[PDB]
């Protein structure tokens, strides 16, 4: 399920027993009631240019 | 970088400068406060292990902004598969003395999963390679940092699509192909050691290293880089460690 358009998940992906699917992301970010996308939790995450952010 | 544009200043803020007695080395990435990846090809002439510096928040050379933040390089750790004087395992991670403070020009560049990087990252057609090493073969190096976006290439597409010249090192599963074959666009030995960064979803992922080629920008030849999956568990065991004595630190691999 995640080997296939990344799972539906914005970053990290986890298969399970069964047809489930566990969407994750790198810390500095925390995942929305979506399942699926994440959120900066912090001022600078990493992977995001600030000057282009706060534009 | 040839064949690139000047990265306006600030959009490539995880890039590092490397300098050994205060002279232009290599590039890097930083992924978080205390760690930075290069190539480990980058430190097979450091005699002077104490002299080297890693500059964050740097764009042009010839200028000090007060943007940059300097930092005495306190551990170089380069795999115990990766052999001086050859291009297999190019990899480096590097502990800095105190970490860097993350403003709107330093800011690191995510280390993917290795499962999100190989089913996923490893798809995204163009990704970003930048330094400011030479601007053209037998040319000048770069003052301001430049930034070029460059293709990724299947490995057997690279062996059939590049001018076989005899003595050249085989392309593993360590490294991957990026760039052009008409000698317009690629990064260079100056570059060395500095990011390919992959955008996915509105987020920058480190996926290469720049790490090595034919000449540079040589026609019919792509740009080498590592590939950065394979070293996630290394990397993330060893951010997980205690410091060592001693600069260089040779760690397993896997
Ligand atoms: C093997 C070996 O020559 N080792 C080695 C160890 C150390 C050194 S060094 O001491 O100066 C260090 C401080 C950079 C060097 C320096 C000096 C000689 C060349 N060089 C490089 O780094 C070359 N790098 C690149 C990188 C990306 C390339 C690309 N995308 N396109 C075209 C060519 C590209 C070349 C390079 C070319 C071929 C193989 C490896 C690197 C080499
Ligand atoms: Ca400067």
């Amino acid at each position: 399920i995640c080997v296939n358009e990344n799972g539906g998940c914005e970053q990290y992906c986890s298969d399970h027993t069964g047809t489930k699917r566990s969407c994750r992301c790198h810390e500095g970010y925390s995942l929305l009631a979506d399942g699926v996308s994440c959120t900066p939790t912090v001022e600078y995450p990493c992977g995001k240019i600030p000057i282009l952010e706060k534009r | 970088i040839v064949g690139g544009k000047v990265c306006p200043k600030g959009e490539c803020p995880w890039q590092v400068l490397l300098l050994v007695n205060g002279a232009q080395l290599c590039g890097g990435t930083l992924i978080n406060t205390i760690w930075v990846v290069s190539a480990a090809h980058c430190f097979d002439k450091i005699k002077n292990w104490r002299n080297l510096i890693a500059v964050l928040g740097e764009h042009d050379l010839s200028e000090h902004d007060g943007d940059e933040q300097s930092r005495r390089v306190a551990q170089v750790i380069i795999p115990s598969t990766y052999v001086p004087g050859t291009t297999n395992h190019d990899i480096a991670l590097l502990r800095l003395h105190q970490p860097v403070v993350l403003t709107d020009h330093v800011v690191p560049l995510c280390l993917p999963e290795r499962t999100f990087s190989e089913r996923t990252l490893a798809f995204v057609r163009f990704s970003l390679v930048s330094g400011w090493g030479q601007l053209l073969d037998r040319g000048a190096t770069a003052l301001e940092l430049m930034v070029l976006n460059v293709p990724r290439l299947m490995t057997q597409d690279c062996l059939q699509q590049s001018r076989k010249v005899g003595d050249s090192p085989n392309i593993t599963e360590y490294m991957f192909c990026a760039g052009y074959s008409d000698g317009s666009k690629d990064s260079c030995k100056g570059d060395s050691g500095g990011p390919h960064a992959t955008h996915y979803r509105g987020t920058w992922y480190l996926t290469g290293i720049v790490s090595w080629g034919q000449g540079c920008a040589t026609v019919g030849h792509f740009g080498v880089y590592t590939r950065v999956s394979q070293y996630i568990e290394w990397l993330q065991k060893l951010m997980r460690s205690e410091p060592r004595p001693g600069v260089l630190l040779r760690a397993p691999f896997p």
